């Protein structure tokens, strides 16, 4: 009894305090300037929203109990939150939070209101430990959300509900089906986007490829010929991870010339947050496929404490992939295989093997420019001649390397190219450079004019001083 | 402009026609300064002391 | 030692004898430049993302 | 403000001013010391 | 795709595949969209039985894919199929644009009527009278009272 | 009502777009008319004006100067003059009449 | 004070990477902190060397005695408070911030000195305060330190001549630039071998005089090298008694590549245990060998590879290989042929090599302006 | 190319300067 005497009391109080201010506070202020205004974002607090959620995740009878039916009832909202709290103090309060919705004259006639109070049960809820509420509870609950996503008048509630089916999907997402996830998404999809343009064309996308990659399935169909690829209003949180999906989607048909730039600028589109969950991920994929094109270098050396640990088997890999030798990329990849596997990256850097070769028959063509081939199968370990000749044909092919070869003798010669700065080339590399520097100047100052404004003040020099002006100069031209 | 800021020995702006104040200009130049740079000392300090 | 420049063949004994255009001044500016807008963009942090 | 979360797979379970280069690790793989393999050579011949 | 037994030539097998197709047109509009021009071809062949049946579903894929005009060109064909009016956003999102095409249509033609038009398809002045006795029924005049006008009727 | 819930937007996206026309022009002939007013100011500069000496600025566009003739003055300065040539002691040219730099 | 302790930082060092070294330093290290009242150097670093378990009889005592002097301290503060000259508390402050240090850890002597830095009136003492500064960053490799305290001092060197400042200045500049893989400058800042007195941080001249000799093998070329190093006998009369490193540069100089590899291994081996070069001791390395096939091809143009067997080192393939991942680096341009056993070489024009490094600092820049640039902005 | 790019760091460093002075005056409104 001692022992709970002195931080048992503390937790109850002050929590409840602090939220007064943070979500009764910002529930009042929503409801007579989210549902009083057309400022929508401005005055929807969607940061607070943000904060609230985000505080509240490593953080219900009296707020769900709300009244708003008539005046006295909002107003009483706010000294039956301090009545509660002193029960709380005096008595111990208790499926059943779930009618007082329609019960205890909750009627806070504002949508946005009432789907976030929804939400915030089922939040806590979804994180109740791994009980996930009861399991369908929740579900049902979020049944009730769904109902409510029905109801209609979206001034606010599609950017209210944007959230709420984000968590919606999480629920199925760590428990049972996934397929009939989809077939509501798709259906929600053209449920908005006809509505003129209402946004959720960000979320909803992002939702439906979340998964249907991880079922393994790589259709791509709608993805080229969506209409949803172009909301344009991200958050500039949104827009990361969708750049991410259809990069990847990109990648996985041997696509890599375009990927890299679309996944390089969502990698740099994320935020400065200590959480590094993703970014392990498009780091990982954002090199992989650097090694595939061509023979970029990638080693831009990442020695970062959060990256360090996880990405040790990679820098092995680069290792061997940049040197000419085989050998040791079987003796990496039989060592790695299996932890390649848990990571979903075994198929496309099993393809890996042309690449080295590519790059070691480019090596021997720059070092020397006479040897014979009954030493390239032995520096390359090849072990057979005969097909280093096809390789080296396949490789002349391609425009790899100019040398020529004597088959008769077996001596391959190469020709000597030099003095580049003559070629046309070194223009257009300075082209493609000038144009950018020359977009980032209009860019930047497009921008400029829209913080100058409220100038109103505009006065010459006086008013009242003309007429003693006009006065001196009479009384002068008088003498 | 103030009873109080117009201190003795300071510059003042004056109108042409009427000879009223306008302005109170920076300042001026302290004597004794001056009469210090005139004489120019070698200001030293305790490190430059030898025994 | 740099005081005459050519080459010298060993096979029979010719020493091949040329000369080289004056080294430009065209780019070393260019690259000090360059460094010298790096250190001023650097320097721009202490007063951009700090503030901001 | 400052919301900055990310929902799955959180992992890895938790200086140099020299610019660098990719040589430098590649003769990491052996070659401890230009000594050791001068001097472990040349006895041969 | 079962898009692929369409190539048989039996109209029974014909009218098992387009009705699972028009079922489950919904989830895979993109996927059916790749190959909608031989549903056109079964369209165009006037021998073919159930030959209706077909400006449906290709009517859904070119709305799932925006192509509206030819949403509509198949509406029309598909003709007494579209006597259901009264809930699927489907219809209700091609009739209203129907009403446009047909009200600028008709504005054009405010010039002269005369102007060598292209033929009135009695479908479309059909179902967009068919929709203003609905607005009379309802009770709703002051919609016709003004709709009245960009007929120019 | 309800039409007219129609026709008031018809006629705002109208008055609007024809606001722009009339800025988008303004732009373009203020400069050119302001190109002119900018080297019209030149008139002060005429040919009889005494020599002075400069002391110092008090602020912006305004400072100190000694007229040759024996007598200290506070007076403005014009606008179009280089501001990186006034050094400490540098020798300037004012006005006959109102005494302003020039 | 601090004029003595720079030696164990080096022990801390010694007793760090070398695994096979821990029989000695942990010894000579241990009771040269058992007396002068070190306490700070060994908080973490009796957890890094043995257990020790017979210390806490020592630690009580030192702490005491430690606490015994710092009372003392506070005791002539408040003797000098009511009858001070120049405020001699803080005089007295100054005085023992630098016991503080020598026995405390870095909070509470850099607050001591940065609050004791407004006392003084003249420009010897502030120096004085910088110096320690300096000296401390130098101990614990503190980058934003040294180069705040580098421009404050430089700052502060122009009003008066202070010549002998100046040059200490530029030791210890070449010391920071000599830590950081940046040869050159430390070339240029080392040539003060007529101003260097038996300063606290190289306890030898001579060591000195090796890290000149050691950077200008690397920075400077021919001309240079046979006109300054060679000719100044203020170093040839010190290197008259170290005949390795005379042997040493002789070789280079001298084209006897035979001798020149046994002596560059003695020097690779003695800098990798040594401070402030194991860090990139390999880099040095694979410096001076291609440096010494540079000084070679150039004189010839046909030369065949079996010649370096009998003039560089025996070894055909060894020499092959090598050459194959020179040449591959982009560097030492050549060329070489296997059925006839040649080697050609090429000359290309100062303009390529011009245009790559203009290229490639232009894309980093780029990257970083358009960094910066979204950076801001929302 | 060199031109070019110091236009554009110089109108960067113009935008940074207008950014810092509307934000710690629009406060003074309250």
């Amino acid at each position: 009894p001692p022992g709970g005497g002195e931080q048992e009391p503390p937790p109850p109080p002050a929590p409840q305090d602090v939220e007064m201010k943070e979500e009764a506070a910002t529930g009042g202020g929503s409801t007579g300037e989210a549902d009083g205004k057309t400022a929508a974002a401005a005055a929807e607090h969607s940061q607070r929203e943000l904060d609230t959620v985000t505080l509240e995740d490593i953080k219900e009878p009296r707020f769900v109990l709300r009244a708003l039916r008539m005046l006295p009832s909002t107003s009483r909202r706010l000294n039956h939150y301090v009545l509660y709290k002193a029960v709380q103090g005096f008595f111990t309060s208790n499926l059943p939070f779930l009618e007082e919705p329609m019960d205890t004259e909750a009627d806070l006639q504002f949508r946005p209101r009432t789907g976030k109070a929804a939400s915030t049960p089922l939040l806590p809820e979804v994180e109740a430990y791994l009980q996930l509420l009861v399991v369908i509870f929740m579900m049902n609950s979020k049944r009730y959300k769904e109902a409510q996503k029905i109801s209609d008048n979206r001034r606010a509630l599609d950017l209210v509900a944007a959230k709420c089916y984000y968590y919606h999907a999480r629920v199925y997402e760590f428990l049972d089906k996934l397929d009939v996830v989809r077939s509501f998404l798709h259906a929600r999809l053209r449920t908005a986007t006809l509505r003129h343009d209402a946004d959720g064309q960000a979320t909803l996308l992002n939702l439906l490829l979340r998964n249907y990659l991880h079922y393994s399935l790589y259709d791509q169909a709608e993805k080229l010929v969506s209409k949803s690829v172009f909301p344009e209003q991200a958050n500039n949180n949104e827009w990361a991870r969708y750049l991410y999906y259809t990069g990847r989607i990109k990648a996985i048909q041997l696509e890599y010339s375009e990927a890299r730039r679309t996944m390089t600028n969502a990698l740099r589109k994320a935020p400065q947050h200590t959480a590094v969950g993703f970014k392990q991920t498009v780091h990982k994929l954002l090199i992989v496929v650097e090694l595939l094109l061509g023979e970029i270098p990638d080693r831009l050396q990442f020695r970062q404490p959060s990256l360090k640990r996880s990405l040790m088997p990679y820098f092995l890999l680069t290792q061997a992939v940049r040197t000419g030798n085989l050998a040791k990329f079987n003796q990496v990849l039989d060592q790695f295989g299996e932890k390649f596997q848990a990571d979903g990256t075994y198929t496309l850097i099993i393809r890996l093997r042309h690449n080295v070769i590519k790059t070691g028959v480019r090596m021997i063509s720059l070092s020397y420019s006479r040897i014979s081939l009954a030493d390239i199968a032995q520096k390359l370990q090849l072990d057979s001649p005969e097909d280093a000749e096809f390789i080296v044909a396949k490789a002349i092919r391609d425009g790899v390397i100019e040398a020529s070869i004597n088959h008769e003798k077996g001596y391959v010669q190469s020709k000597e190219m030099i003095d580049i700065y003559s070629t046309r080339e070194p223009q257009l590399a300075f082209h493609q450079r000038i144009s950018f520097c020359l977009d980032i100047h209009n860019m930047s100052v497009k921008a400029m004019r829209f913080p100058p404004k409220s100038y109103n003040k505009d006065l010459e020099s006086a008013e009242e001083r003309r007429e003693r002006e006009q006065q001196d100069l009479e009384f002068a031209k008088e003498m | 402009i103030d009873i109080n800021d117009v201190t003795p020995n300071c510059r003042v702006a004056l109108r042409n026609d009427s000879y009223t104040l306008h302005k109170i200009l920076p300042n001026k130049v302290d004597p004794l300064v001056s009469l210090m740079m005139v004489e120019k000392v070698p200001d030293s300090t305790y490190e430059m002391i030898g025994g | 030692d740099k005081k005459f420049h050519g080459i010298l063949d060993q096979g029979e004994g010719v020493l091949i004898i040329f000369d080289e255009p004056p080294v430009d001044k065209t780019y070393e500016a260019a690259l000090e430049t360059i460094q010298n807008m790096s250190k001023v963009v650097d320097s721009l942090y202490n007063k951009a993302k700090k503030l901001t | 403000m400052s919301e900055k979360k990310q929902p799955v797979d959180l992992g890895l379970l938790e200086e140099d001013n020299w610019d660098d280069d990719n040589v430098e690790d590649d003769f990491s793989n052996q070659l401890r010391a230009e000594l050791e393999k001068h001097g472990y050579k040349m006895e041969t011949s | 795709g079962i898009i692929s037994l369409l190539d048989e030539d039996e109209p029974q097998l014909k009218e098992f595949a387009l009705h699972k197709l028009n079922a489950v047109v919904n989830d895979f509009w993109a996927e059916i969209s790749e190959s909608v021009d031989k549903i056109e071809v079964l369209y165009e062949d006037e021998g073919f039985r159930s030959r209706q049946f077909a400006a449906l579903v290709a009517s859904k894929v070119f709305y799932h894919l925006g192509a509206f005009e030819e949403s509509l060109n198949y509406a029309l064909g598909a003709g007494d199929l579209f006597n259901v009016n009264d809930n699927s956003e489907y219809v209700e999102t091609i009739i209203a644009k129907c009403i446009d095409h047909y009200t600028k249509q008709c504005v054009e033609n405010a010039d002269l009527p005369e102007g060598e038009k292209k033929p009135i398809d009695q479908r479309l002045e059909g179902i967009v009278n068919k929709m203003f006795q609905r607005c009379l029924d309802d009770h709703k005049y002051k919609q016709a009272i003004g709709i009245a006008l960009e007929t120019r009727r | 009502d309800l039409y007219s819930r129609y026709k008031k937007l018809q006629q705002e996206l109208e008055f609007l777009e024809v606001q722009e026309e009339y800025i988008k022009d303004e732009q373009k002939n203020l400069k050119k008319e302001f190109l002119h007013a900018q080297e019209e100011v030149k008139r002060i500069q005429s040919i009889p004006l005494v020599i002075g000496q400069f002391l110092e600025a008090v602020d912006q566009n305004t400072a100190i100067v000694g007229s040759t003739t024996g007598s200290n003055y506070y007076v403005r300065i014009l606008s179009t003059i280089d501001r990186e040539l006034l050094k400490p002691n540098a020798s300037v040219a004012l006005h006959k009449h109102s005494n302003a730099l020039v | 004070p601090k004029n003595p302790d720079l030696r164990i930082a080096q022990l801390r060092f010694l007793l760090s990477l070398p695994e096979h070294r821990g029989d000695a330093a942990v010894r000579d290290e241990l009771m040269a902190a058992v007396r002068d009242n070190n306490m700070a150097p060994y908080y973490e670093a009796l957890c890094k060397s043995l257990d020790w378990q017979i210390d806490v009889d020592l630690l009580n005592k030192m702490k005491k005695a430690n606490e015994d002097e710092l009372k003392r301290l506070d005791e002539e503060l408040e003797d000098a408070e009511k009858n001070l000259g120049e405020s001699e508390i803080r005089d007295a402050m100054m005085a023992k911030a630098e016991y503080l240090c020598r026995i405390g850890d870095k909070e509470g002597a850099l607050t001591a000195f940065r609050k004791t830095y407004d006392k003084t009136v003249a420009l010897g003492h502030r120096l004085d305060i910088v110096f320690y500064l300096l000296r401390i960053g130098l101990f614990y490799m503190d980058n934003d330190l040294i180069t705040r305290n580098t421009e404050k001092a430089k700052s502060l060197i122009e009003e008066g001549g202070d010549w002998d400042r100046r040059n200490r200045l530029k030791v210890y500049q070449g010391l920071y630039c000599v830590a950081i893989r940046d040869f050159k400058q430390a070339a240029e800042l080392f040539l003060d071998t007529v101003s260097t007195f038996t300063s606290y941080e190289l306890m030898d001249y001579k060591t000195f005089v090796t890290y000149t000799v050691y950077v200008s093998m690397i920075a400077l070329e021919r001309p240079d090298l046979r006109e300054k190093v060679i000719k100044g006998a203020e170093i040839l009369e010190v290197l008259h008694s170290l005949p390795a490193v005379r042997q040493y540069l002789f070789s280079l100089y001298e084209c006897r590549y035979s001798v020149f590899f046994q002596s560059l291994a003695v020097v690779e081996q003695e800098m990798k245990k040594d401070w402030l070069f194991a860090p990139h001791y390999r880099y040095y390395v694979r410096e001076m060998r291609i440096h010494a096939y540079s000084q070679l091809l150039e004189s010839y143009r046909s030369l065949t590879l079996g010649y370096m067997a009998e003039a560089f080192g025996v070894g055909v393939e060894f020499i092959d290989q090598e050459l194959s991942r020179f040449i591959a680096a982009g560097r030492l341009h050549c060329k070489i042929d296997k059925v006839n056993e040649i080697v050609e070489t090429n000359r290309p024009d100062s303009k390529n090599w011009q245009y790559q490094e203009t290229i490639k600092k232009g894309d980093l820049l780029l990257n970083r302006v358009q960094k910066l640039s979204r950076v801001i902005n929302m | 190319y060199l031109a070019s790019l110091i236009r554009s760091v110089v109108a960067l460093h113009n935008l940074i300067n207008n950014k810092i002075a509307n934000r710690d005056a629009e406060k003074k409104e309250g």
